[PDB]
């Protein structure tokens, strides 16, 4: 019957969710458990570069808070 | 059409080339119960034309 | 509610072929797992089922044997494997199976069906069934 | 025929017709595939008399 | 770790593309009162892989009259641009984050018309040249309106970034304030992707197969993979722009699942549309787009220029 | 040997892909082509076997000769067959195609399409019923299943 | 760099599938197979001869309208100006002369294809 | 009597009520949505497909299929080499030779049907005065060579013995219509 279309429609569904879920997690796995920093304008790019320089390990996502002063 | 081919086969024994109408009449008489099936098909066929 | 009845029939069909091995065997051989009434069986192993609630054309069907005439037919099934007694019922040319209206016995009717033997070493090969017409002269076997 | 009443309402509405009354598929209303024997009638020249061929 | 991220984009998409060919053949089936594929694997699930394998063992064709450099380039370009359209799509976080993503989608889409043109011209056959000159006609039809429709929608969004559409639609689909443009947008995507009733470049009825009539085997397979990838993408793009999926910063998995459901549904409507209508005449496609859509799109462009002004609803730059 | 076994299963693999995707050329000649359309009709739905009609001989695997082949059409049938990429198969369907049929003695008819192209499967009938053609099509898949190209390459 | 990587990866896949398609199959080339297709008969002339374009006027009108897209695409940045009255007036006029230009061509049978 | 299919110009006046209906038809694509509905209804109908080769299309007892040579209940051949099937065959598909047998019977030494000339008209079935040649119900006998479709007498008698159980019942179901 018509529900015999579902086996292929369900495969196609699982396939279309792997892109979004895998990218979201890979970004967290490569950015210290945080969303990949977006830099639309030069100001935001400056903040990342400053964060990269003060981290101490040359990675912008290793944040330093009040522990560091 | 697959169903109308069934009426061709039930009178002549062939779905298309019936060779059924012959000078002087037809080759064989209608098998019993054939007019019911033609009628059963015909009562529903105008719905098919409606869908097209 | 009705949706549950549908899942009821679905479960009843999944478990109605005798185990997981049965369901896989039928599903991958016929791509169909309905539950008909066993109408009969033949000397070769084909099983004939029916369900008169199905629409005309799916209300009768055969599960071909998996070995016929020494050939392996677990995957290679063809419609020529139905013998002539069931060929008539299976094609709806009648209304009663041979298990209740057997064919008249004859001494020359084939006991063993034979499916399409094309391509095999059993294949038919045409030839002329008449004998020589013009007879040639045979010379004497001795000198003159 | 086997369709649930929900799918019947869905497809009756989508088509705008009453499909259930006039189904494309055939079930029991077909003729039996084994009918009784016929007994077909003869023609008008099956007379035993007054039936010379030259007159017809 | 970025290479692994390409794998989890280009592979799921390619698998999803293949099964779209199976879903197409079964939805078209049941809509035509038949079953479509269901023997090659459980319910045909292996049918896509059989067709692929068979096509790559089929002898490839090198016609004597053909211009081989462009003959080969054209299918290669086709499938490259189909996969490249995907890297900016936010779902909800994109693989490649572009400020002008919408233009990257417009520009990449246009460049893919040259695979139709070059292949058809390079075949040096009459039916393939008829198909190419319909690609030219089809693009001249939908290009002008499609860009302007995007402009109208993006004046409520504030930028050409695709990732900012997620934030625009935080409380409401853009489908509501914009359903006239969505209606015109949707028809453009059928024209952009050569889908019925706009399959004029192929158009088996009139042209034997149009632009790819001289293509067999694996080169012809690449053209199809490109055609069906674009279907998913254009409907995926339509889902982001107009049917904004639920986005919670804490549940990015929710956005993807909702995004997929609507993208699948819109992809089905392409298959639903193919089963329902006759094919346009490619002269009438121009008249549809220039004499109906274009007058409406210009008015809506002027409506949506003024609309943020007299409601003080200008979107933010960032 | 192990390699000879692996070659056997690779042979089944490539055959299976060709069995499961037969794309006949949209091409019929006379009344036999009407029954070929019925095989595509819902009741038999050849599409469910992976059988899809494709218009272009480049994209087609199988040529089904479904009708009478006249002398005027004989060169054109051969040309579209030549343009089919290989592997390629011919199903001769009907008496006309099989051997001339009702027109065997006509001055204008080719007495069988197998004088023009090599034929794999002959389907008798005038016309064959859609099932008869379907049986013939499924008999062509079994012929492909028996293909042994890779194994024979190994023993060369 | 990422955007360069992902596109080479796309190109290499399209190339890789192209190579497999040509060097995997068993090929049997002869003249009658590699001739052009034309429904079963020989072509009566090369396909490189002129092909009249019945919509040529619309083709060049696409160019003029194509560049008028290039003038409307800065609008998303333009609605950020203080001079809102100016931005809007220039926008309305621009779209209105595109429309007036379109109306003139429509009424001059310019959108009609030459017979 | 005749009717007009595409005449309707009994022109009415465009009311504001009716003009707004024409516009909604044009702008909202209403008739195109109706067509989408009809194909949606078909999606939820049961397909008409049958599960070949496990399910077969219906046939009647008259079905003209593969040929066969029949016997009498005693095993004697019915064919008496009258050659009427040969005189009627529209396709000249039957070739026959005969001579007196060893017991003096009138019997064929040759009987061929070139199944590639045959048009399966069934005329030979009608012409035969003793029901010797029939068209059985077999339709699944496609071969892999042309030569296998040239049936000689042995092949046709073998088809007769193969199919007799079913042929006899089809004649029993139909001879009263003949
Ligand atoms: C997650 C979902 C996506 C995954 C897809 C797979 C799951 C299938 C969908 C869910 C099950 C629904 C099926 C059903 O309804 O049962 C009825 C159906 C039998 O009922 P039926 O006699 O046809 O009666 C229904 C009417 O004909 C006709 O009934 P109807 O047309 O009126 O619809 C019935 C119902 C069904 O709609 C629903 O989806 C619920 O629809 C509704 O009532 C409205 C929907 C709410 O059940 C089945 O046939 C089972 C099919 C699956 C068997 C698997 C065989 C074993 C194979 C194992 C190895 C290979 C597996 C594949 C490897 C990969
Ligand atoms: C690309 C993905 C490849 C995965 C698919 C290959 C497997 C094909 C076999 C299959 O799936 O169906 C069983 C098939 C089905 O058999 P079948 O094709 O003869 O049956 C068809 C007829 N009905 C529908 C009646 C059953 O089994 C085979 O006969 C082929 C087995 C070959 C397996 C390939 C060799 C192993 C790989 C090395
Ligand atoms: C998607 C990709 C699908 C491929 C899956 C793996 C299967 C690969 C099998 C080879 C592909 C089919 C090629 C073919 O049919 O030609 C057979 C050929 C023909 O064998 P042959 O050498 O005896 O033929 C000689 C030429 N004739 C017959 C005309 C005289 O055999 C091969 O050489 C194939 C070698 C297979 C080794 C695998 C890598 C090949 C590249
Ligand atoms: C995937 C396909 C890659 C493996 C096949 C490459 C074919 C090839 O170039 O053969 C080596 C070539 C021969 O190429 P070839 O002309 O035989 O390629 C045809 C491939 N088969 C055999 C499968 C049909 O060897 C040489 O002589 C030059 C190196
Ligand atoms: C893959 C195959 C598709 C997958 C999705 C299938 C989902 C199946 C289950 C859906 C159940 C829907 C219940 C429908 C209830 C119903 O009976 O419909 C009646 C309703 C109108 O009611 P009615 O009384 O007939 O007319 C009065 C009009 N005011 O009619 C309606 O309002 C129904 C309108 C919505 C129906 C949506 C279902 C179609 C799903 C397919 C989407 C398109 C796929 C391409
Ligand atoms: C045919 C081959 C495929 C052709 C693809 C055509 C489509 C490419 C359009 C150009 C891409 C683009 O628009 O560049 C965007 C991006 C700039 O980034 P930006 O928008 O400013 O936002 C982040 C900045 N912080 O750009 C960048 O990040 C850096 C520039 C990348 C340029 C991509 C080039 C594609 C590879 C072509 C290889 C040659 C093909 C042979
Ligand atoms: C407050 C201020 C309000 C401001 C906003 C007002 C908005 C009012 C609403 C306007 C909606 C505009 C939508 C576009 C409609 C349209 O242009 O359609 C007309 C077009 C022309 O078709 P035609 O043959 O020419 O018939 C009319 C004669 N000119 O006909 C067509 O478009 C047919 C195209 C059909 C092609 C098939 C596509 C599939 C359709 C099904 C998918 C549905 C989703
Ligand atoms: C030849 C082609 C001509 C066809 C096109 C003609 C288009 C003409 C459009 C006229 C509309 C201008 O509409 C005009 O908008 C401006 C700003 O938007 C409004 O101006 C108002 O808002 C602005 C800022 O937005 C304030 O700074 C200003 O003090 C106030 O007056 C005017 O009150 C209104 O009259
Ligand atoms: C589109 C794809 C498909 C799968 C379709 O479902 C079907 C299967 C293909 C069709 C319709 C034709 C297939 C081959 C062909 C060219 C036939 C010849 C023909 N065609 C006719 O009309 C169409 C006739 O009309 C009176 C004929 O006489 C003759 C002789
Ligand atoms: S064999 Fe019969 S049905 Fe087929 S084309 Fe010839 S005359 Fe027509
Ligand atoms: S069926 Fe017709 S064509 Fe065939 S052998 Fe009998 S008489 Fe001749
Ligand atoms: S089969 Fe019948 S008609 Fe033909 S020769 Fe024998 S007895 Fe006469």
């Amino acid at each position: 019957m018509w529900f015999e279309i579902l086996p292929g429609l369900a495969i196609m569904g699982v396939c279309l969710v792997i892109p979004g879920v895998s990218t979201a997690y890979i970004h967290k796995f490569t950015n210290g458990g945080k969303e990949k920093r977006v830099a639309r304008v030069q100001y935001q790019w400056y903040l990342m570069e400053r964060d990269r320089r003060i981290s101490g390990v040359n990675r912008y996502y290793v944040s330093k808070g009040l522990e560091n002063i | 059409r697959e169903k109308m081919f069934e009426f061709y086969e039930r009178v002549s024994g062939a779905r298309m080339h019936a060779a059924y109408i012959r000078p002087g009449g037809v080759h064989q008489d209608l098998p019993l119960g054939l007019l019911d099936d033609i009628y059963e098909f015909s009562k529903n066929f105008s719905l098919r034309i409606d869908e097209v | 509610m009705e949706l549950v009845e549908v899942l009821k029939r679905g479960v009843q069909q999944v478990t109605g072929h005798g185990g997981l091995r049965g369901l896989l065997r039928v599903f991958f051989r016929a791509n169909d797992i309905r539950i008909g009434t066993l109408v009969g069986e033949d000397k070769y192993g084909n099983k004939y089922y029916e369900d008169n609630k199905q629409f005309f054309g799916r209300h009768r069907w055969v599960i071909y044997t998996t070995e016929m005439n020494g050939k392996n037919t677990f995957w290679d099934v063809d419609g020529s494997m139905v013998p002539p007694e069931w060929h008539r019922w299976l094609h709806c040319m009648t209304d009663d199976p041979p298990t209740t209206n057997p064919p008249t016995a004859r001494k020359f009717i084939w006991t063993n069906h034979k499916f399409n033997v094309s391509a095999t070493p059993e294949q038919y090969v045409p030839y002329s069934t008449t004998r020589k017409k013009i007879h040639e002269w045979v010379p004497p076997s001795t000198p003159y | 025929a086997s369709a649930t009443r929900v799918i019947q309402k869905l497809r009756n509405w989508a088509s705008g017709q009453d499909l259930q009354a006039k189904l494309q598929l055939r079930y029991q209303e077909i003729a039996k595939r084994t009918q009784p024997p016929p007994k077909l009638p003869v023609g008008p020249s099956h007379k035993l008399s007054n039936n010379y061929y030259c007159t017809r | 770790m970025f290479f692994i991220n390409i794998l989890t984009l280009l592979v799921p998409i390619l698998i999803a593309m293949a099964f779209l060919t199976l879903v197409e053949r079964k939805i078209l089936g049941y809509m035509q009162l038949r079953k479509g594929p269901n023997i090659v694997g459980p319910y045909g699930i292996l049918q896509p892989f059989a067709d692929a394998m068979k096509l790559f063992m089929k002898e490839p064709m090198r016609p004597l009259t053909t211009s081989m450099s462009l003959f080969i380039i054209a299918p290669t370009l086709s499938l490259t641009l189909a996969l490249s359209l995907w890297v900016p799509l936010p779902m909800p976080h994109p693989l490649i984050n572009l400020n002008l993503g919408i233009l990257f989608i417009l520009a990449t889409s246009s460049l893919s018309v040259y695979s139709i043109l070059w292949s058809g011209w390079a075949s040096n056959s009459k039916y393939s040249l008829f198909g190419a000159l319909r690609a030219v006609a089809q693009t001249i039809s939908y290009e002008v309106t499609m860009a302007i429709i995007l402009l109208s929608v993006l004046l409520m969004n504030g930028s050409y970034s695709l990732q900012t559409l997620i934030t625009t639609q935080e409380h409401m689909w853009l489908l509501l304030p914009a359903w006239p443009m969505a209606m015109m947008w949707f028809i453009s995507t059928l024209a952009e992707t050569n889908r019925a009733p706009f399959d004029l470049t192929e158009g088996e009825s009139e042209l034997v197969s149009g632009f790819n009539v001289e293509y067999a085997a694996g080169p012809f397979a690449l053209f199809f993979m490109a055609e069906y990838t674009n279907i998913i993408l254009m409907n995926a793009l339509t889902t982001i722009i107009f049917l904004g999926p639920l986005y919670y910063i804490n549940l990015p998995e929710l956005y993807s699942t909702n995004f997929m459901m609507e993208a699948l549904l819109l992809s089905s409507t392409f298959l639903w549309i193919r089963a329902s209508y006759p094919r346009f005449r490619y002269d009438q496609l121009m008249h549809l787009l220039w004499k109906n859509f274009l007058p409406l799109t210009l008015a809506l462009c002027m409506w949506h220029i003024s609309l943020p002004i007299f409601t003080a609803g200008v979107p933010p730059y960032m | 040997s192990r390699a000879e076994y692996v070659v056997t299963k690779l042979d089944d693999l490539i055959n299976w892909a060709r069995r499961s995707s037969l794309w006949p050329m949209t091409f019929g000649l006379a009344c036999c082509a009407v029954e070929m359309m019925h095989m595509a009709a819902p009741r038999y739905d050849m599409d469910r076997f992976g059988v899809v009609f494709r218009a272009s001989p480049r994209q087609a695997d199988v040529m089904i000769v479904a009708g009478t082949l006249t002398n005027k059409m004989a060169p054109a049938l051969r040309k579209v067959y030549d343009q089919m990429p290989e592997p390629r198969y011919v199903v001769s369907m009907g008496s006309c195609a099989n051997g001339g049929g009702y027109y065997h003695y006509s001055y204008s008819v080719v007495r069988g399409c197998d004088r023009i192209v090599p034929v794999d499967i002959y389907v008798p009938g005038c016309p064959p019923t859609a099932e008869a053609l379907l049986y013939g099509i499924l008999q062509l898949q079994r012929k492909i299943k028996r293909e042994q190209k890779l194994k024979i390459w190994y023993r060369r | 760099m990422n955007l360069y990587t992902v596109i080479f990866i796309n190109i290499l896949l399209s190339l890789t599938l192209i190579l497999v398609a040509f060097w995997l199959p068993q090929m049997n080339l002869y003249s009658e197979k590699a001739n052009p297709y034309e429904c079963g008969f020989d072509p009566t002339s090369s396909a490189r001869l002129p092909f009249s374009m019945k919509f040529f006027l619309v083709a060049i009108t696409f160019l003029l309208f194509d560049l008028e897209i290039a003038l409307l695409l800065p609008l998303p940045w333009a609605i950020q100006t203080i001079k809102t009255s100016t931005m809007m007036i220039m926008a309305f006029i621009l779209v209105t002369i595109l429309s007036l230009g379109l109306a003139y061509e429509w009424t001059q049978k310019g959108l009609e294809w030459t017979e | 009597t005749y009717k007009y299919v595409n005449k309707k110009e009994q022109e009415s006046e465009v009311d504001m009520k009716s003009a707004t209906d024409n516009a909604a038809r044009i702008l909202m694509w209403t008739e195109l949505i109706r067509g989408l509905g009809m194909t949606l209804s078909y999606l939820f109908r049961e397909p008409a497909t049958i599960n070949y080769p496990f399910e077969k299309g219906p046939l009647s007892p008259r079905f003209r299929g593969e040929h066969a040579l029949r016997r009498y209940p005693s095993g004697e051949e019915r064919c008496i080499a009258c050659k009427l099937c040969e005189a009627i065959c529209p396709a000249q598909a039957i070739t026959i030779e005969a001579e007196p047998r060893a017991d003096g019977s009138r019997r064929t030494t040759r009987y061929d049907i070139d199944m590639t000339k045959c048009i399966y008209c069934g005329f030979c079935q009608e012409a035969c005065p003793v029901d010797a040649i029939v068209e059985g119900p077999n339709f699944e006998f496609s071969t892999e060579t042309h030569e296998e479709l040239l049936y000689n007498k042995e092949k046709l008698l073998n088809n007769g013995d193969k199919w007799e159980a079913e042929i006899a019942a089809n004649i029993q179901a139909d001879y009263l219509y003949r």
